[PDB]
């Protein structure tokens, strides 16, 4: 039981944060997004940068190639 | 290198200075790859988003004391 | 005016105008106990402040305070000791010593004249509305509503809200910061503000309870 | 008002965020948080620490990436 | 009138209906002329009626915002 309620912890914890970024434009990879059009930029390097996010939003957060992409 | 700012001022451009004496290092003027661990670009990229706009005046100070041959 | 004995308390203050038997089960206040409820029936109030002294110090009481004239003959000889606190108007210090006993010169203690009673009721009937839309989930919080619901119409609306005030269990700084004024207007209506905000903060815990539910 | 309903969600993200796994201080993080808005410092750099603290913030801790910007 | 010693020295009058000052004697002091007696009346009472009529009814709309007096 205190493995169970361990769990349950950790859910109510990841459950206000997506209540805390749950938002239809919070998602900072949509904003990511709607910066990549925004700004410039040249039409190759631009195809090259939605490959990059493509690839960056399949990994999972926090590891350390998810680092590397996200400062890219 | 007073003619620097003033021509900048004059002009109505940014302005920001790289200053080159001593540098001994090839990675300064490019980069490292991001394959490394705190890698990031060099001194040109990162002064022109320091500037902000595509068309700033850079002055690179004492380029006749560049050295050479320990690394590079 | 009138330097008389000061009842500290620990925690749970308690209020002018509100008829509460109190239990003071303190340790080294009991000498301003004894005497208080000895002489003449008349008591002062505050609470004390956070890790607290159980010999009551001059580092422990707050600014605006109670004439808190004496309901009951009634000692409980156990240390725990009640007390029926029912007042006319607030009260504060003028001149002091570092006690038990608390010493309380006062003076004038200059209050408000009402005068709106049409936008008051308004607020009457929202308040109490807002009450009854309250203490709903507040009864999970744990609050009971009978010793309230009679007394719905209490010719003082204040009075009505400091029997409101005492059961709305929000903290201490809410209840000395609203205990530390002299209206009814502004003051109830921020307290009815209180009483929505604490409401939208539970509906927002049912959210994430039906959040974490789903997701599991 | 607003902000009070919003600051008391995040205070119940303090009780189960501490009580989770235990608690290893005030969250040194945020006592960075609180000493860059101390020092100083100029606005251009200021900008810079927060955007390397939040940076610092959603990586995972151990990396070897993430002992060079804390030591920064 | 009544006289206090706080630097108060009033007097209390009831006035009937106003008139002008005709030519003036300026000063420290003052001795001045008024011309008549003045409170002339509305001639077609129908403009000022339809103005007094929708000064009644935005008195009723005036009054709502002004209760901060705390007025019944």
């Amino acid at each position: 039981d205190t493995n169970q309620r361990e769990y349950y912890l950790r859910e109510q914890m990841k459950a206000i944060q997506k209540e805390l970024g749950g938002e239809d434009g919070l998602s900072d990879l949509e904003a990511l997004r709607k910066k990549i059009e925004e700004v410039g930029m040249p039409e190759a390097v631009k195809t090259k940068a939605l490959k990059e996010l493509d690839r960056l939003e399949r990994m999972q957060q926090g590891s350390p190639e998810a680092t590397v992409a996200r400062t890219y | 290198t007073s003619l620097g700012r003033s021509i900048a001022r004059s002009m109505n451009r940014k302005f920001h200075r790289i200053s080159l004496g001593g540098v001994r290092d090839e990675a300064e003027i490019r980069g490292h790859r991001r394959t490394y661990i705190g890698a990031m670009p060099g001194k040109l990229i990162h002064a022109m988003k320091q500037v902000g706009v595509i068309n700033p005046v850079i002055l690179l100070d004492e380029i006749d004391k560049m050295s050479s041959d320990w690394r590079g | 005016r009138l330097e008389l004995p000061v009842i500290p308390l620990r925690n749970t203050v308690i209020l002018p105008h509100t008829t509460t038997p109190v239990d003071v089960g303190r340790a080294k206040s009991k000498r301003a106990v004894e005497e208080a409820m000895g002489a003449d029936r008349l008591i002062f109030l505050v609470a004390q402040r956070d890790p607290e002294v159980d010999d009551p110090a001059p580092d422990d009481l707050y600014t605006w305070g109670v004439q808190a004239v004496v309901k009951q003959a009634m000692r409980l000889p156990d240390g725990t000791l009640q007390v029926m606190v029912e007042a006319r108007a607030r009260a504060q210090v003028t001149d002091y010593i570092p006690g038990p006993y608390l010493r309380a010169r006062g003076e004038v203690f200059s209050e408000i004249f009402p005068i709106d009673e049409a936008v008051v009721r308004v607020l009457v009937e929202e308040l109490k509305e807002a009450f009854e839309k309250y203490v709903a989930n507040h009864k999970s919080l744990r609050l009971d509503r009978y010793q309230l619901e009679a007394v719905k119409g209490t010719s003082d609306p204040a009075m009505l809200a400091d029997t409101i005030a005492y059961h709305a269990t929000w903290t201490v700084a809410e209840k000395q910061e609203i205990l530390e004024l002299t209206d009814l207007e502004a003051r109830l209506k921020k307290v009815l503000g209180l009483l929505s905000r604490d409401l939208e903060r539970f509906e927002l815990d049912k959210r994430v309870a039906q959040r974490v539910k789903e997701q599991m």
